RNA sequence: AAACUCCAGUUGACACAAAAUAGACUACGAAAGUGGCUUUAACAUAUCUGAACACACAAUAGCUAAGACCCAAACUGGGAUUAGAUACCCCACUAUGCUUAGCCCUAAACCUCAACAGUUAAAUCAACAAAACUGCUCGCCAGAACACUACGAGCCACAGCUUAAAACUCAAAG
């Protein structure tokens, strides 16, 4: 299917970061992917510090990879991000464009309930 | 007619020969996907 | 400009200075208000011991040490030893809803210390270790 | 009635009036009232839709001298 | 409702338990 | 017979239903702007629906992007991202009166 | 109460009787202790508002149809 | 099995894909779908195989197929979980389903039982 | 631990006025929901035991939120008797 | 009081444990049960009822084997209270709570209110509770106690579970 790669890769130089994601992207196609694009959310500070690899990071880049592979490579692909160090964090989700929106029609009022109790002189 | 969208499409795809091309622009372009809401339902895409 | 009640940002450059002093800079005034107990300790903006002062360390015992009048005792003690290093301005750091969570904030303002700021750190897990059973008394 | 659905949409276009209303009188007719019957006579001629029928209807009655100030 | 019919059964199975460790 | 007895009709009068501020809108787990309209300032607690004001559809979408944004690191959870604190505010409550 | 005044001056033109107070109870069921034992009551009784001000049944309504005494009611 | 290069369902009658890119119809296959996908594809090869007519699919014939095609699925998904008692359950009861049905189709067309239970491999087997 | 620090419950005093902070910071807690939170996480509070507490503090907002939607229904018949003799 | 005093506080590093707020929502599942994030697989039946001759499940506790261990904690020890306290209060610690592979098969397993279909009128209706009824079907109950017992039989269950009586006794029990 359809998926979404959310990569925090560290804060290098463009040298290193081009190295990073053109090896992180041949590790997709290797397993049978189909990569579409490569979106670049800028370099942040992190909400909270993150430790991986034996580093204390507060600074990493933000980039997305929308793409297409089977069920079975996304398991695999999970395993080799662990593995470098230079990617602090990455996540594989099924890509939300993938999911139709059913139409609203607006809020519905909801009326008291009536008829709990028995209309008995207690 | 999503085949032939689909079929328009495919020829934007990352591949092993332009991999290194479409790495630098991406490099050099910034994708937001910020934006706000008001009390009326309207966005307000910031100013940047 | 106005006044707001959140705290300067240290990315972000602020125009409130405190004695030619910046929001970070300031020493902490770390307080502990436990259901039996009151610990205060004074700190700098590098995490340098200034002065320490409990109910206990001030004479108070047992369940004495659980009330306003130790915990006030006790920050008029921290106030008096941290105001001969050079403290006037504080950052007030709470933890614990104990009797001197607010009594001892008075000791520190009667030992010639000003509370720039008031900040609440008590621990709180997000599920955690589970507490000891409830008791029947 | 088939005239509450006239109604509904002048109130929605212009809305009430600066005029107001006169309960107590019997025979008082309304600033809406009064754009149903040129609606209404405007559809004996054969007019057959809304939107061009209901145009009309306004422009009858700012030529009788009515006040129409749309919400807008 | 009381428990009096479940008490009955309380001291019945308490005493059973009992007599079985004993024996 | 007559012709001024009333007909079986539904009501032209009838308001058509209210929708919430992002009826229509997709929810999006990157857009942390969004997100941290709908958390406290102080806490970063979410709020509920009676101060959102959003409907059981959408309130569930704001919760499970935040969460989701919380642990891959797009956003906070002990506190609101003070670049987003001069936001135009859409919940219904009042701290400091 | 808005209408006591009204009411009962038109069962005084009208040569009647009016009941806009509080109703006691046994007016009807038990008036010759009430009045005395050569007392008559009502032949008809006009309710000209049904409800009480907790808008629940006037209890004249029910001891009306115990006494047999025929009511007219808005 | 079908195999992955398979066309899914929809996209194999719309005319003009014969002649396509291979990524597009690498992206159209049975490789870049779910597992629900590849059971849409094994019931249509049974109707075409065993029921007369395929359109069909409320008689009691298809019903059997595509119940026989659920609960292979299930020995999959049972066969790498087996401490999922909740699809354990799901199989035993379509089991005991498609019994129920077998019953009422041997008891009113008898020529078209044996056409399933040759089909899909199927032995009926009266209870004890 | 890992969060940036003096961003979180934090409160600035105005003019010295210490008293007038520490009740704002108590009422944001309060209105948080972190001051009774505390209070229940000291001693260990049962499944059964919260679950019958949520149902209990639940039933109790149905009625004190529709006993006031009545107080303010009525209060306009609070006003002086206007029939007063009748 | 005892205990601790290689303790306490600030900062930093740091989980095979447990999952604030959202939830004033009322959803999923046959029930049990399920509320941190992601992905994969995936939630029977085109009439209904239907197995206490079977099959598959079944909270917590507990058994067997191998591991993990922050915190909690039966047992036990100490302190205190008490006429005594084998308890209620304080401290410490263990089985156990977790993972893996098997067993055990119980509950106020109760929303004590069966499944499918249908009704709101008549006598609405003992009382209380959560208004009163129809059709059809399965299951179950026939005074209290003896009895979640004895015997028999079956079961990886051996101080167990399931099924389940009798004699004597009472004129009440509920
Ligand atoms: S009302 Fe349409 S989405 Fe909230
Ligand atoms: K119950
Ligand atoms: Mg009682
Ligand atoms: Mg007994
Ligand atoms: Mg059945
Ligand atoms: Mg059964
Ligand atoms: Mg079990
Ligand atoms: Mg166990
Ligand atoms: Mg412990
Ligand atoms: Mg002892
Ligand atoms: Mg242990
Ligand atoms: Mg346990
Ligand atoms: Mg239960
Ligand atoms: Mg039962
Ligand atoms: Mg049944
Ligand atoms: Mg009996
Ligand atoms: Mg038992
Ligand atoms: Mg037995
Ligand atoms: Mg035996």
């Amino acid at each position: 299917p359809r998926y979404e790669l959310a990569l925090i890769l560290k804060a290098m130089q463009r040298p290193e970061t081009a190295a990073t994601l053109k090896r992180t992207i041949e590790a997709l196609m290797d397993r049978g992917a189909i990569v579409r694009d490569l979106e670049n959310l800028g370099e942040r500070a992190l909400p909270y510090r993150i430790s991986a690899h034996s580093q204390q990071h507060n600074r990493g880049g933000y980039f997305l990879v929308d793409f297409y592979a089977p069920t079975a490579a996304v398991e695999s692909m999970v395993e080799h991000l662990s593995r470098d160090i230079d990617v602090i964090r990455g996540n594989i989700v099924k890509h939300p464009l993938t999911q139709e929106l059913k139409e609203c029609e607006g809020i519905v009022p909801v009326p008291l309930a009536e008829k709990l109790y028995s209309t008995k002189k207690r | 007619r999503e085949v032939l969208q689909l079929q328009e499409e495919v020829k934007n795809f990352i591949t092993r020969e332009n991999l290194e091309a479409r790495v630098e622009a991406a490099l050099d372009s910034r994708k937001n996907y910020n934006w706000a809401i008001t009390r009326e339902g309207l966005v307000v895409r910031p100013q940047r | 400009t106005k006044f707001s009640i959140y705290p300067p940002i240290p990315g972000e450059e602020s125009s409130l200075r405190w004695a030619g002093k910046k929001f970070e800079e300031i020493p902490i005034a770390h307080i502990k208000a436990s259901h039996n107990n009151t610990q205060i300790q004074v700190v700098s903006a590098s995490n340098e011991p200034l002065a320490f002062a409990s109910c206990g360390t001030e004479g108070f015992r047992n369940a004495k040490k659980g009330t306003g009048i130790a915990a006030q005792t006790a920050g008029i003690a921290a106030a008096a030893r941290a105001k001969q290093k050079g403290v006037i301005h504080i950052r007030v750091v709470v933890k614990g809803l104990g009797p001197g969570r607010l009594s001892a904030m008075h000791g520190l303002i009667m030992g010639g210390l000003e509370v720039i700021s008031i900040t609440d750190n008590t621990p709180i897990p997000h599920x955690g270790c589970r507490p000891r059973k409830a008791r029947k008394l | 009635y088939h005239e509450d659905r006239i109604r509904a949409k002048f109130y929605s276009v212009y809305g009430s009036g600066q005029r107001a209303f006169d309960l107590f009188n019997p025979n008082f007719k309304s600033t809406c009232q009064r754009f149903v019957e040129k609606y209404t006579e405007l559809q004996k001629l054969g007019e057959t839709d809304e939107e061009k029928l209901f145009v009309e209807t306004g422009k009858a009655l700012l030529a009788e001298g009515v006040i129409l100030r749309r919400v807008g | 409702k009381n428990v009096l019919k479940i008490r009955r059964r309380k001291m019945n199975h308490h005493k059973y338990r009992k007599l079985v460790k004993k024996t | 017979s007559n012709e001024d007895l009333p007909i079986s009709m539904e009501n032209p009068y009838k308001e058509p239903l209210k929708k919430c501020i992002l009826c229509g809108k997709h929810v999006d787990y990157k857009n942390v702007q969004l997100l941290s309209q709908f958390v406290s300032p102080f806490t970063g607690c979410i709020y509920g629906r009676h101060i959102t004001g959003l409907c059981g559809k959408k309130q569930k979408e704001i919760t499970k992007a935040i969460k989701r944004a919380q642990i891959m690191g797009f956003m906070p959870v002990t506190y609101k991202d003070p670049a987003y604190l001069k936001d135009p505010k859409v919940c219904n409550i009042r701290y400091r009166e | 109460r808005q209408f006591s005044y009204l009411i009962e001056n038109m069962a005084r033109d009208c040569g009647e009787y009016a009941h806009t107070r509080y109703f006691r109870g046994g007016m009807l069921t038990n008036a010759r202790l009430l009045f005395g034992p050569t007392v008559r009551l009502p032949d008809l009784i006009i309710f000209l508002h049904t409800l009480n001000n907790i808008f629940e049944p006037h209890v004249a309504v029910r001891d009306a149809a115990k006494m047999n005494i025929p009511t007219v009611g808005i | 099995d079908p195999p992955p290069s398979t066309l899914l369902k929809d996209y194999q009658n719309v005319p003009g894909i014969e002649k396509v890119d291979d990524v597009v119809k690498r992206l159209l296959s049975l490789e870049m779908a779910n597992k629900k996908e590849m059971l849409k594809i094994k019931q249509e090869q049974f109707m075409k195989k065993i029921v007369a007519n395929p359109e069909d699919t409320r008689s009691l014939e298809a019903r059997i197929i595509a119940l026989s095609v659920k609960i292979r699925s299930y020995e999959e998904h049972l066969e790498k979980h087996r401490k999922d008692k909740a699809h354990k359950r799901y199989l035993l009861m379509s089991i005991d389903q498609r019994k129920k049905m077998l019953k009422n189709l041997r008891n009113t067309n008898y020529d078209v039982f044996e056409k399933i239970c040759w089909g899909l491999g199927i032995e009926y087997t009266f209870p004890p | 631990a890992k969060h940036l620090k003096f961003i979180a419950r934090t409160v600035m005093v105005q003019e010295g006025n210490v008293e007038s902070a520490y009740r704002t910071l108590n009422r944001i807690l309060t209105m948080d929901g972190l001051i009774e939170d505390i209070k229940h996480r000291r001693y260990y509070e049962k499944p059964c035991r919260r679950r019958q507490r949520e149902s209990y503090e639940r039933c109790r907002r149905i009625y004190n939120m529709e006993m006031a939607r009545k107080i303010n229904f009525l209060m306009r018949k609070n006003r002086a008797d206007p029939w007063q003799g009748c």
